[PDB]
RNA sequence: AAUAGGUUUGGUCCUAGCCUUUCUAUUAGCUCUUAGUAAGAUUACACAUGCAAGCAUCCCCGUUCCAGUGAGUUCACCCUCUAAAUC
RNA sequence: GAUUAACCUUUAGCAAUAAACGAAAGUUUAACUAAGCUAUACUAACCCCAGGGUUGGUCAAUUUCGUGCCAGCCACCGCGGUCACAC
RNA sequence: CCCCACUAUGCUUAGCCCUAAACCUCAACAGUUAAAUCAACAAAACUGCUCGCCAGAACACUACGAGCCACAGCUUAAAACUCAAA
RNA sequence: UUUAUAUAGAGGAGACAAGUCGUAACAUGGUAAGUGUACUGGAAAGUGCACUUGGACG
């Protein structure tokens, strides 16, 4: 559980998988405006261990601090695929979804 | 040429009057 | 216990949803006979002008 | 005997005239007012200055608004207007709070009977366009009454000083509403830069709340 | 602005303010290096005192002497304060009266 | 006057409003919701208005929402040990959402007192210092005791100056 | 309105013209001096660019283009 | 940036800059009685002279602190881990 | 010393506190303490002991002369060519 | 300025140049006609949202830098001195 | 060895005695004005092509 790592667990955007094993994710954070007092989302890249390889550029992973960088600037590992991208699993009913609209309706397993 | 003072800078000694009696 | 409460608030939401879909549905499936019953006669309509 | 008239500017204007050129003749607002709610003001031209005084007080005199004050001494709740190019932002105040007012803005409520107010002018601060705008601002606030009187429920006032004891300003005339007010956790109102960051104490400002004479 | 617009361009920028003929400084020693006078600009007409006067930063540049008659001649060290002559275009620095070998007015 | 509809958002008062304080549990909260459906209105107003708040109060808190992805929306919290919290949010409104989510994860408000009451224990009243840190800066304040030589001189013989004298 | 604006601007605009017209040689020897030391710079800058990288020489079969010449 | 004020024109309205009024600091002129307190080279330019680190039954310890300067400059803060140091 | 518009004494004591050392009495310390110099600021006093700036408008406040677009003045607008509330 | 003759040019093909009072001098999208309709004029007044742009005048459709098939060029675009206006 | 790198012919901007010179702009400003561009002219400008009304009209 302890780790030199400082964000322990973040949810982010795959914005590349070019590098072997290793996602390039994207984190937005929202920062205050100190003068607007309006929050901007704020990115900062991440790389994260893809051992399996299974991260596609656009789905939404979560990260998970590793216990020591095992690169210069792998920090995380991919805890899990989140949403992947084109293949949403609406959590809330468990079934398939394309945006909006139900692929398997909730009551086609009744 | 002499000069010509502007029109808007000439005073007006009407309000020290009022204000002295 | 609150991840437990979460969870059964969770599935009475759920059970809610679950007949809303089911007015929907048979609401459209309503509406899909309404729609069916103006498309054939469309195509039909379509069809025999064109032969 | 009652009114009191106070001069807000003085002006110099010169009309070119086909004989004679350019020709001085005065231009004089006054305002006049009782001290008790009843003010108005008015323009007079005239060759001579003291003509234009009588002019402009004995037509200022027909032309009186009336001012409602909430108890004698301030404005009923907060107005900001735009009259042309100046804005006008008045402030209920509490008692001794005393007159923070652009100095005209501090004759004018004087003259109506205000004792307690702030006001901030931005934009062109044309006197003529000021004062008017002050006139027509205060002239359409609402009463406590009227607003009971309009939404059929009581006004009630709750004081810092007085703790929780609510205050009961106004009662609405006829029937009182059963149904509660609608209560908005986010009301829906422009609020203002300015009184935000003054709120937020980030209005620095070496000019604010500088000590100045009794008004 | 849009908020969005505002938050890119962050607030406002101050300007760099512009150090004056002293850069910036209360006074300047300097030396005389020659003196003459200057018509003012329209519509005012007179002999305005100047002289040119070599400053402590290495600069030469032209300084008005205020009041009536002076002693100042060439090697003499003045002061020299801001405040430009407004009647004298591009004199941006005043001599100070009773320093430095500027003996004070002569009075009548 | 203020940019933006209900500026009242971007005023401090406001979001020093949230009542929802995370446990140190929670590091990731992402909000799900769909841009269109009556369903789903109060969650929007939420986002609107309570994601502010919230995020003001829990600074560490990642906040990440997502637009259109599923048919209804929800929250997710990430807990540190791993666990995941979802929350369905449809047909709820956004005062709802708030006070569910502040019951399952926020802190009760018992806390929140034990917390400023240790905050406050640090700034003992009977130190001094700097009025930054401290009440009183010198004990010449509290009355009885000998005054600020700035504003009341001592007494001839309490100085120093004299006192090298009578050593004389 | 008035063209006063409009007016100083076709005023300075017709003295440009006119000044580039009277000094267009010396102009175009200046451009061509910058054109050269614009090459130079280039060229030293890659120059750079290899030493620091450790190579004693640019890398096999590499000449540095004139990019800043009309032929 | 205000409770604002002066200033464009023959005149008005608007936009706009400049300046005024307030509060500090340094320097300068002129002037200056006492007492208490606080603060105090312009210069990381060059330094005459004097002093500023000793202690102690020897070993050790200390002179790496305090004091000084602001040349340089995201080493100052949080977390993880873990030396030296103290108990 | 030089330099800059910028200018503290070639004082005293380890009595207090702090540091170093010693088992300790103690010892040392230009740290510090107590003084010296300076209207830079704050506080207090004056019984005899007040000067500096300003007085066209903004902006509180000018009598009489002299000067005559000269000499000069201004923060901004501006004043001065014979009767200047602006020198 | 007028008359006559005539050339580049207006035309075609293939490249280049990338400018305008390129102006409805009205940014795009959505909404409103209720308030106060509203500095003025132009073209009734506004609201929501987004992008672009401006922060006294002149210096300056300039200088330098950079980019461009452009080589008396175009795009981006200053500062110093000066004024109390523009 | 060219350039970099430390001053110095020459240009440009503003002001100065300022008026002289042309009368281009403001009136249908004496030939409506202007944008872009090109050529000619030492220059004051003139003309070609398109556009604008920020001109007029039976
Ligand atoms: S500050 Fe307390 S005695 Fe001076
Ligand atoms: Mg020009
Ligand atoms: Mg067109
Ligand atoms: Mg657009």
């Amino acid at each position: 559980v302890r780790s030199s790592v400082h964000a322990r667990w973040i949810v982010g955007k795959v914005i590349g998988t070019k590098m072997q094993k290793t996602a390039k994710v994207r984190v937005t954070r929202l920062v205050l405006d100190p003068y607007l007092l309006k929050y901007f989302n704020k990115r900062k890249t991440y790389f994260a261990h893809d051992a399996l390889q299974q991260c596609t550029v656009g789905d939404i992973v979560l990260l998970r601090a590793l216990p020591v960088p095992r690169a210069k600037h792998v920090k995380h590992e991919l805890a899990e695929i989140v949403f992947k991208v084109g293949k949403v699993i609406d959590p809330v009913t468990g079934k398939p979804c394309a945006g909006t609209t139900y692929l398997e309706s909730p009551l086609s397993s009744e | 040429g002499r000069k010509r003072a502007k029109p808007r800078l000439e005073q007006d000694s009407s309000l020290k009057s009022y204000l002295s009696g | 216990e609150l991840m437990a409460w979460n969870q059964a608030e969770n599935r009475r939401l759920h059970e809610l949803r679950i007949a809303r879909l089911r007015q929907e549905e048979r609401e459209q499936e309503q509406r899909q006979a309404l729609e069916q019953a103006r498309k054939a006669e469309e195509v039909q309509a379509w069809a025999q002008r064109k032969e | 005997e009652d009114f009191d008239t106070r001069i807000l500017e003085v002006r110099n204007v010169f009309t070119m005239t086909a004989k004679e050129g350019r020709k001085k003749s005065i231009r004089v607002l006054v305002a006049v007012g009782n001290g008790k709610g009843a003010a108005g003001f008015s323009i007079g031209k005239a060759t001579d200055r003291m003509d234009a005084f009588r002019k402009a007080k004995n037509r200022a005199v027909h032309h009186l608004h009336y001012i409602e004050r909430y108890e004698d001494h301030t404005i009923f709740h907060d107005i900001s207007l735009r009259f042309k190019r100046t804005h006008i932002k008045m402030k209920k105040q509490p008692k001794g709070y005393g007159l923070r007012c652009h100095r005209a803005i501090i004759t004018i409520c004087r003259l109506i009977g205000i004792k307690d107010m702030y006001a901030k002018v931005s934009g062109s601060i044309n006197m003529l366009s000021l004062t008017q705008g002050l006139f027509r601002g205060l002239s359409r606030q609402e009463t406590h009454q009227q607003l009971a009187d309009k939404k059929g429920l009581h006004v009630v006032e709750i004081r810092e000083e007085c703790g929780p004891l609510p205050i009961v300003v106004a009662s609405p005339r006829g029937p009182l509403r059963k149904d509660p007010e609608p209560e908005d956790e986010v009301p829906d109102v422009k609020l203002d830069w300015e009184d935000v960051k003054t709120a937020q104490g980030m209005k620095r400002s070496v000019w604010s709340n500088l000590k100045r004479a009794a008004t | 602005a849009t908020l969005n617009q505002m938050h890119r361009l962050g607030p406002p920028k101050r300007p760099p303010r512009k150090l004056g003929p002293t850069e910036g400084r209360p006074q300047l020693k300097g030396v005389v290096l020659c003196t003459f006078t200057r018509k003012p600009k329209k519509p005012n007409s007179a002999n305005r005192k100047c002289c040119r006067v070599r400053l402590s930063t290495g600069r030469e540049a032209v300084c008005f002497i205020p009041g009536e008659g002076h002693t100042l001649q060439e090697h003499q060290i003045v002061l020299v304060e801001g405040g430009r002559t407004q009647d004298l275009p591009g004199v941006k620095l005043t001599v100070v009266r009773g320093k430095y070998d500027c003996g004070h007015v002569q009075k009548k | 006057p203020m940019k933006g509809r209900f500026p009242i958002r971007r005023t401090l008062q406001y979001l020093s409003q949230g009542n929802v304080v995370f446990k140190d549990s929670v590091k990731v909260m992402t909000v799900n919701y769909n841009t269109h459906g009556e369903l789903g209105e109060g969650a929007r107003k939420f986002v609107f208005f309570n994601i502010p708040q919230i995020q003001y109060k829990n600074p560490w808190v990642q906040i990440m929402m997502f637009k259109n992805m599923t048919p209804s929306p929800f929250l997710r919290f990430y807990l540190d040990s791993g666990e995941q919290v979802l929350v369905d949010v449809e047909t709820k409104s956004n005062k709802e959402i708030m006070e569910h989510i502040r019951k399952i994860l926020g802190k009760n408000e018992e806390t929140l007192r034990e917390e400023e009451e240790e905050k406050k224990q640090l700034s003992h009243p009977a130190n001094f210092g700097p009025r930054k840190y401290c009440l009183r800066e010198c004990i010449c304040e509290v009355e009885g005791q000998v005054p600020c030589p700035s504003l009341v001189p001592l007494p001839k013989e309490m100085r120093g100056k004299y006192k090298a004298a009578l050593k004389a | 309105k008035n063209v006063l604006k409009i007016r100083r601007r076709k005023m300075n605009h017709h003295k440009y013209r006119k000044l580039v017209k009277k000094t267009r040689f010396l102009r175009r020897k200046v451009q061509e001096g910058r054109l050269r030391r614009k090459q130079i710079k280039f060229e030293k800058d890659l120059r750079r660019i290899w030493l620091k990288a450790g190579l004693k020489e640019a890398p096999e079969g590499w000449q540095t283009p004139k990019i800043y010449l009309r032929g």
